[PDB]
């Protein structure tokens, strides 16, 4: 009904170098409002019974669909099958999950600066565009490992009151480098900060912004059930003596630093 | 539900045997959002320590052929906070669920702590004792050692013990003989078998804790030969776990000599496996000439020598 | 084959790591059809018994999720005809395809006079210990006893004397252990773990030996945890087998502690899968920065403590 | 090329209370010459690893298509998984395999009996197909547990030289009964026979015609290789003591009484 639901794939094509945008159709889409919220997805193979956890890029409310940007495996992988699946073809979906980006908490007065790299920059795309809904200033700033594996710019640029700088350490595009690179030029005084990346990248910004109040950072972690029942993807608090928290479920974000919720 | 269904166990009254496994239902709280817990025949919760753990490193968790690895480091709130706020959940809401409690700990004065306390809870009619933990298991390879441990913590539990046996063994009958003299009323099997997965890129182990607890449909056929090679010659029940899917496997555990089963690694692939199972179990016993699985259990008793 | 994949191993000089599990080929006769069997670097052939056997009443097969079943019962046309047809038939047709021969029987003496025998012909240049047949296993269980046996067998072979553990064992190290300082020239691991399948029907077990042999991807976890646990304390080398069915598998059992690799089960549902690997394995090593399998073998063994 | 091949579905109907005639495409079906072969089709489910072992009913030389008629089980099994396959979909095939039934050594002045019930029917199609391009009688007696079960009645009766008999059990069609009931009535002199269905049906006939030479079995067995390597489906030759005969390799047709190659 409102958890699970057999989706149907309107489209699938590969956007960058090994990595796939799909479009889900479904009536799981009433629920989504927060960004950063995953999907549990079920590989079409009886001997892969982990789904395995994707965001949500973006979604239209209208249209009733959802769309996932996502990388693939080689051929013993199960990102590498569902890659396989052509228009019409149904995904076992499990979904909404997890804690989304806080978004209608802000005014239309503040400067955002949403940092992301890799797979995690495409959860950030709905965050862009719930926020431009809103009003005020937005800076973007992308990393990428090359230009072959560069997603989503098109459709970033294409936002108001968005300013977007993309970065690329070896195979060059834009400003050559990380992202930490581009957080050094930054002038303006930032009120809050949205990550979503590589474990190396969330730890440069953390650092970086140590006290910046509004942080909020989407982790990544191996899981299973996906709802907080087997405490397998889990993470420690303000420091380790605290109690224990579930990136499925406390999760995907939590505020700043190496982790408060 | 229906009588077809309904099996009496020591200290368990369950209205139809599908009963979750420990460690992949928490204490109920994340499960209750998908469905009515009252659908099922009760609950193994997660084991229970006498101090709160937090467990071992991540990853925690890896996938396997038709199975899955696990090295939780078995993390729980611990005694105090599981007599206090989570049994006492699971009363409030659903008082007439009975819940099975694992219990497992370092060293026998461990067992002995909880399982004194931990039957106070109006909730709670049976105990798990969890002397299996793969990655528990240092009690359960011994006979004369796991049998010790049975005695101590029988005299100090005010309801029925149930003891949870590990297949990685030579023999498991002796181990089986040994539990069921010192005092256990039922058995529980299986935990886990002990497996590894590397990460080609890495060339290193892909849990932090290295070796992990195999579970899931892989190891179903390693679960029904141990089930049935204790069944010959135990005289108390078995609830038997291990790669239960659906209900047809239900139905070769019973075959297999156990009483009730129970569904652990399946929850994580669908979340509704248990009440589906539970939906398709009466036609199912339809179409194999089953009138009822009281009666199955008594058929496949009397058919053995 | 090239450089990067060759493998030097007492008594096997072989071309790619890449040997068909015994039991998994017969006598290589069938294969042959399917393509050159050139192409793999030895073949494990099935085993042989001092006397011919038929072997266990039928069914002998079962399915299970992502692995199967079996009780072959150790079929085999006996010594006399296997030194006289199956050996001179492949030394015939493949005079320069290296080949293992396993050793089977219900006694040491039984063992004794195989072992004696096999290594006169001029193909064979290795056997392979089968104290490990599940359904074998009542030598491969204790260590001492494991131990005198494989003494006994090293005083008499001509050719190297690799030895098969069992995965049924509480503990395997103190069992390696033993049979390493007993004289044996290597290890190769595992053997099937035991498992049963009932028909729902019937309500009898599917096989007619009730128990049998749990092999393919289902068992390679717990393959690869004994294969790393045995090779961080012996000086031997170890072929690895259990589950293997394409070329990352294959790099998994080398990053575990293996030195070349069997394939079983796999060629049950692709005849064509140990080719394939051969093909796809240089591939996978330029990804993997991986040179030569010889310098993988290295540098895994001094990556320890 | 002449061993396996991803063999596409033409068609695939359900013709009788369970059981399913898929139509094959493609050149395996050249190598294809006596009757009673097998194919050892995969199952598309990655943790289904044993190919299952069904005969061919019939094949199209000119068309390149073959035919199979297969019983279903429940949504566990191999074969339900099998019967979901549309058009067009790909089949992963091993075969011709295993010894067929003797066809061009008979005269066309020979009265030949042809035996068959439940899924034994089946090889037993293109067995008629090719002795009637030879020339003399042809009797089948086919038997079947109900109607609804009853299969290639309509293309059976379409063939010349032939007379056909069909019993059933309980569910009543044509004569109520078992086969052994027919294979009392025949008075004419038969010099050879070939049968193919249950143990029990099988046992009544070489019980019944103990001396007749040209005997024919098509026996089943619990497989795995499907090509005689791994001696899961083994039988005993003419007596215990000797031989051990496979089925997938030396059969599945063998000589008279209790087994004899
Ligand atoms: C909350 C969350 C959101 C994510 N969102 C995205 C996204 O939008 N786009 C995207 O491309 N990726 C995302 N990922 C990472 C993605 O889940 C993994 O890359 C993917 O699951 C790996 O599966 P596989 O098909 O390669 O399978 P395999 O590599 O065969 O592995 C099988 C098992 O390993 C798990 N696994 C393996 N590697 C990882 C990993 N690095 N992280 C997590 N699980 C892993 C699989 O999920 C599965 O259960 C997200 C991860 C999390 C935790
Ligand atoms: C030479 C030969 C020819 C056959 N020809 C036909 C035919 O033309 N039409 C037809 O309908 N059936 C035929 N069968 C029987 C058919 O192979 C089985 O009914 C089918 O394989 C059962 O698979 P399953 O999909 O139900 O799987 P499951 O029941 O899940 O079982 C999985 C495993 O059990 C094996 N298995 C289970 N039951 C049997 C059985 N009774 N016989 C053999 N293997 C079994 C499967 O093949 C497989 O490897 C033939 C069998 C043989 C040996
Ligand atoms: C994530 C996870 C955690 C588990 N934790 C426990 C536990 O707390 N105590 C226990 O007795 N068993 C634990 N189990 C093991 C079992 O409940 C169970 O025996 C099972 O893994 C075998 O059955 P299954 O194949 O249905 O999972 C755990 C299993 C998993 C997968
Ligand atoms: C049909 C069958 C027969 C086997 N017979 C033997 C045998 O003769 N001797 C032996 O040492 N192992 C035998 N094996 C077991 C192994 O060769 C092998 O260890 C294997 O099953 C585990 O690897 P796999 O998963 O690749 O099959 C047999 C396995 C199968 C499936
Ligand atoms: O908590 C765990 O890691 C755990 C405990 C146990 O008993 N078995 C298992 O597989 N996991
Ligand atoms: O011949 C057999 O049954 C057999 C022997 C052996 O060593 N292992 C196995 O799985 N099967
Ligand atoms: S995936 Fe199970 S607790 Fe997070
Ligand atoms: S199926 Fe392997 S020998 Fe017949």
């Amino acid at each position: 009904s409102q958890l699970q639901e057999m989706m149907t794939v309107v489209s699938q094509r590969e956007v960058a170098y090994n990595i796939f945008e799909m479009v889900l159709k479904g009536t799981l889409v009433d629920e989504m409002d927060l960004p950063g919220q995953f999907l549990h997805l079920a590989v079409p193979n009886g001997a892969m019974l982990l789904r395995r956890p994707i965001s949500i890029s973006s979604w239209d409310k209208r249209a009733k669909t959802c769309t996932i940007l996502y990388r693939i495996g080689d051929e013993t992988t199960g990102t590498y099958k569902l890659s396989k699946l052509e228009s019409g073809a149904k995904v076992d979906v499990m979904g909404p999950l997890g804690n989304g980006f806080p978004v209608a908490e802000v005014t239309s007065t503040d400067k955002i600066l949403i940092i992301g790299g890799g797979i995690g920059v495409p959860p950030l795309y709905e965050l862009a565009k719930q926020l431009e809904k809103t009003g005020c200033q937005m800076t973007i700033l992308l990393g990428f490992a090359s230009e072959n594996v560069k997603i989503l710019e098109n459709e970033f640029s294409n936002l108001k009151n968005v300013t977007l700088k993309i970065a690329t350490d070896d195979g060059s595009y834009g400003t050559k480098g990380h992202v930490g690179m581009l957080m050094n030029e930054i002038d303006f005084e930032v009120d809050a900060l949205y990550t979503c990346g590589a474990p190396a990248m969330l730890k440069a910004v953390a650092k970086k912004y140590d006290q910046l109040e509004r942080l909020y950072i989407s982790m990544e972690s191996r899981m299973a059930c996906g709802i907080g029942a087997c405490y397998a993807c889990v993470e420690h608090d303000k420091e380790d003596e605290s109690h224990a928290l579930k990136v499925c479920e406390d999760g995907p974000v939590f505020l700043g630093k190496q982790l408060s919720l | 539900e229906n009588n077809r269904l309904s099996v009496k166990l020591p200290g368990l009254d369950l209205k139809n045997p599908i009963i979750p496994a420990s460690g992949c239902f928490g204490f109920g709280e994340e499960y209750a959002k998908y469905y009515d817990l009252n659908k099922l025949g009760s609950i193994m919760v997660k084991a229970t320590t006498l101090h709160p753990r937090f467990g071992n490193p991540t990853p925690r968790v890896a996938e396997t052929a038709s199975g899955m690895l696990n090295a939780i480091g078995l993390q729980n709130p611990g005694l105090e906070v599981i007599m206090t706020e989570k049994l006492p959940w699971l009363n409030e809401n659903f008082p007439e669920l009975p819940i099975i409690a694992n219990v497992a700990g370092s060293e026998e004065a461990d067992y002995v702590a909880v399982c004194a306390k931990i039957g106070d809870a109006a909730n709670v009619k049976a105990i798990e004792l969890n002397i299996s933990c793969p990655n528990g298991q240092a009690f359960g390879t011994d006979p004369e050692v796991a049998a010790a441990l049975v005695k101590a913590c029988k005299a100090v539990s005010k309801v029925p013990l149930y003891v949870k046996l590990s297949p990685n063994v030579t023999d498991i009958v002796p181990i089986a003989k040994a539990v069921e003299a010192a005092g256990a009323d039922g058995l529980t099997m299986i935990n886990t078998l002990m497996g590894v997965r590397f990460d080609l890129k890495t060339r290193q182990p892909i849990l932090a804790n290295i070796t992990g607890g195999l579970s899931g449909p892989a190891i179903k056929p390693v679960a029904l030969k141990l089930i049935h090679q204790v069944a010959q010659d135990v005289d108390i029940p078995i609830i038997g776990m291990g790669g239960v899917a659906n209900a047809q496997d239900v139905l070769e555990m019973y075959m297999a000599g156990a009483s009730a089963v129970a569904v652990g690694t399946a929850n994580f692939a669908d979340p509704f496996v248990c009440p589906k199972i539970i939906d398709k179990l009466p036609e199912l016993m339809d179409q194999y000439r089953i009138e009822s699985l009281e009666s199955l259990i008594q058929e496949v008793k009397e058919g053995k020598k």
